[PDB]
């Protein structure tokens, strides 16, 4: 699978973002789309997920309420809105699919990231 | 929220062998674990190296070696190359009262000479 | 119908999932770590399939006392003495999920439960949170799981 992500954007205390997420070779039935980011010369953080097949998002418990992840099956694009921007909101943040097996033996959001985006940095002030 | 314990830093010469361990692994109560790796090169995305414990994707040489105990995991590097310079991350999955996965604190691999 | 004065969809909701196993017998009583080990072999061992419910992961056959059990978490007794059951692989499988549509809410921030395809009204009253397939939604106090929009853990 093939991902590419919208470019970066620089913001604002108390605005919003909306980055983007599009996919171009799927053969997987099961599979996921997540968001992680990577707040400058940090780590890695898991912030929320979908299932597009049913459209059930899950999210971690801070972001809770800035966050929606929303995707479209039409285009296979995917897209994370975090709104109410503080500064340390300043990260990449990557788009990565889960191409989970038919045969139903690996829960949902395991973490097998095969397909990773390039990136999208954020800037907040 | 808390992460996985990794160590900071691991040093190894071309063609020498280094372990990265991992501990707080989440297993669920009837035990459905699942721990990653991934391989960070500096500006770029993540990439996938270990995607069940001792389980590699395509690609990825049998250099990189997984293993799993209890809540530790570790993942091994032989015949040390140059292009292995990069961060380490574990990830696991964040069990029943935790909502996705959880990434560990990130190990830098620096390889001498 | 109804309850409680409720009146105005997508979603994913989910026990007929095998679990493939056998048992062993003996005329004496028990081997549970060499049952395996004959097992292992790919004492006698007859193909025996049970049933788990995905949310109390607990088999269901009828050559278990009750017709349940649980998998300590090595062996399962039978109705009889000589024979215990055991796991071909000692969990719910992930493909057993659908997306279903009954709307539901009756205040612009207040949801009170749903209406299933035939007409059932389940309430969203006295549930709790629980993952299921390492995704995260309500299990219902009448006892099925739902992932809706969500505060008490199961």
């Amino acid at each position: 699978v093939q991902l590419v992500q919208s470019g970066a954007e620089v913001k604002k205390p108390g605005s919003s973002v909306k980055v983007s997420c599009k996919a171009s070779g799927g053969t997987f039935n099961r599979y996921t789309v997540n968001w992680v980011r990577q707040a400058p010369g940090q780590g890695l953080e898991w912030m929320g997920g979908i299932i597009p097949i049913f459209g059930t998002a899950n999210y971690a418990q801070r972001f809770q309420g800035r966050l929606t992840i929303t995707a479209d099956e039409s285009t296979s694009t995917a897209y994370m809105e975090l709104s109410s921007l503080r500064s340390d909101d300043t990260a990449v943040y990557f788009c990565a699919r889960e191409n989970l097996d038919n045969s139903g033996t690996y829960y949902y959001f395991s973490g097998w990231f095969d397909p990773w985006g390039q990136g999208t940095l954020v800037t907040v002030s | 929220q808390s992460a996985l314990t990794q160590p900071r830093s691991v040093s190894g010469s071309p063609g020498q062998s280094v372990t990265i361990s991992c501990t707080g692994t989440s297993s669920d109560i009837g035990g459905y674990n699942f721990v990653s790796w991934y391989q960070q090169h500096p500006g770029k995305a993540p990439k996938l190296m270990i995607y069940d414990a001792t389980k590699r994707p395509s690609g990825v040489p049998d250099r990189f070696s997984g293993s799993k105990s209890g809540n530790t995991a570790s993942l091994t590097i032989s015949g040390l190359q140059a292009e292995d310079e990069a961060d380490y991350y574990c990830c696991s999955y964040a069990g029943d009262y935790t909502p996705g996965v959880v990434f560990g604190g990130g190990t830098k691999l620096t390889v001498l000479g | 119908v109804e309850d409680e004065g409720c009146t105005n969809f997508s979603y994913m909701e989910l026990s007929a999932i095998k679990v493939n196993g056998f048992t062993c017998t003996g005329h004496f009583r028990p081997t549970p770590d060499a049952c395996r080990a004959a097992y292992n072999w790919l004492i006698i061992i007859s193909p025996s399939v049970t049933d788990l419910d995905p949310y109390d992961k607990s088999l269901h056959s009828r050559v278990f006392p009750g017709g349940k059990c649980s998998g300590s978490s090595t062996y399962c007794s039978t109705n009889h003495d000589y024979t215990i059951w055991m796991p071909e692989n000692p969990r719910t499988p992930c493909d057993i999920f659908t997306n279903s549509r009954g709307k539901r809410a009756s205040n612009g921030n207040k949801t009170c439960g749903f209406v299933d395809e035939r007409g059932l009204y389940k309430s969203l009253k006295g549930a709790c949170r629980l993952k299921l397939c390492g995704v995260l939604g309500l299990r219902l106090m009448d006892g099925t799981w739902v992932a809706m929009q969500t505060t008490k853990w199961c």
